[PDB]
């Protein structure tokens, strides 16, 4: 799904489909380079979506002080300190799931036992 | 005679192409043409739902999952029986059978509303039934002169009213 | 910055004259791969065609239309 | 019906230039085909 680009020349490169051997060539608009295709994947709309209430992390997210802080411990290393946060994604159905980050292992768990 | 072959042909390759072989190639042929002049009896070739039918059964043979359906086609489940079934929900397989009730009874549950369930208490009287079983509410509606209104409605019967 | 840069070359014999540096100008292709022409450009913009051919360019670099720079010499 | 999961595979018949055209009519499929019902009517729930 992603926009590769010309090697020779950093620009969008565009599908475009062989007239007799049968395969999509994405070729260059800029310059004559041209290259086929792994997938006949082109286009994707993805009208819907659930993600994210994840990412956004640093390395060193506990060094703000703002953050809560608890005892349940990490499931790697059994430390019980841990910097615990909600959902990084704000939708009007986004749920109370908890994200909840250690020092020692340094890992992201959650809450979740479905 | 195109259709009353081509079915026959298609019966031909999905009782041959199974594990279960047809050694009793003419009891197979014969189901086949049993399947066929059952199934031209909705239509007779002279309704358009007459392949809808045919595919339905077709691919539930052609699923797999689950292929027992062949091994009990094969040995029972008449075929006459099995236009007037229409059972596409029901067979092939019994998973997929508990799946769908569990998403018709999420679907039932989901297109239910907003219940806002009113405490109640004995503190007031009703005005229709006089009963006290007063659906109270408090809230604050005129200038900042007073305090809030005392709203008052009677959950017994329906009946609104409010006090001084 | 061009203000605050200085210059280390080394001479022959080793030697580090210190030229204080007073511009940096960047340099760019450009004509390398037979550019368009403004007006069937703004023909182009314009709501003729709901979407532009994928291979307009390649038709009209086919017609033989503003040719690159190499290939007019 | 019975699949484990439901698709549609369709193409333009006519006895390059593909992409653009087939995005359109993508687009205009999504939105303008009805299915059953009558439009300008939403969500709609049930109250006991
Ligand atoms: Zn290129
Ligand atoms: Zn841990
Ligand atoms: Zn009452």
């Amino acid at each position: 799904t992603t926009f590769r680009f010309c090697r020779d020349c950093n620009n969008m490169l565009y599908p475009r489909e062989d007239k007799e051997n049968n395969r999509l060539l994405f070729e260059c608009r800029t310059c004559s380079y041209v290259e086929e295709a792994g997938s006949p994947l082109v286009y994707r709309h993805e009208l819907i979506t659930n993600i994210g209430e994840t990412a956004g992390v640093v390395q060193d997210i506990g060094s703000d002080p703002t953050l809560p802080r608890s005892d349940r411990e990490c499931p790697k290393c059994h430390s019980r300190e841990n910097v615990f946060f909600q959902s990084q994604q704000r939708r009007k159905d986004t749920s109370m799931v908890l994200f909840f980050v250690c020092l020692s292992c340094s890992h992201i768990f959650t809450s979740d036992q479905k | 005679h195109k259709l009353r072959d081509q079915v026959l042909k298609a019966l031909y390759d999905v009782l041959a192409k199974e594990s279960e072989h047809p050694p009793q190639s003419i009891l197979h042929t014969a189901k086949a043409i049993e399947s066929e002049m059952n199934k031209v009896n909705n239509c007779d070739t002279n309704e358009a739902a007459y392949k809808a039918r045919y595919r339905i059964i077709y691919s539930n043979v052609i699923s797999k999952n689950n292929p027992d359906l062949k091994h009990k086609i094969a040995n029972g489940d008449i075929t006459p029986e099995f236009l007037a079934t229409c059972d596409a929900k029901d067979l092939a397989p019994a998973p997929l059978k508990q799946k769908i009730e569990e998403i018709a009874k999420q679907n039932l549950y989901n297109a239910q509303g907003a219940t806002i369930e009113r405490s109640v208490t004995d503190r007031f009287t009703c005005g229709k039934c006089k009963e006290k079983k007063v659906s109270y509410y408090q809230l604050q509606t005129r200038s900042a002169d007073e305090p809030l209104t005392t709203f008052c409605t009677c959950e017994a019967c329906g009946n609104r009213w409010k006090f001084s | 910055n061009s203000d605050s840069y200085v210059l280390l070359s080394v001479e022959d014999d080793g030697s580090f004259t210190m030229i204080p540096a007073d511009k940096v100008y960047k340099f760019t292709a450009r004509n390398k791969y037979a550019t368009l022409t403004i007006d069937e450009a703004e023909k182009r913009m314009d709501k003729k065609s709901g979407e532009v051919p994928r291979w307009l360019m390649k038709h009209l670099d086919n017609i033989g239309t503003t040719t690159t720079r190499y290939d007019r010499t | 019906d019975n699949d484990e999961k439901l698709i549609i595979r369709c193409r333009v018949v006519r006895p390059a230039e593909e992409d653009h055209m087939l995005k359109k009519i993508e687009n205009t499929m999504l939105e303008n085909i009805t299915l059953r019902g009558v439009e300008n009517i939403e969500r709609v729930v049930m109250m006991k």
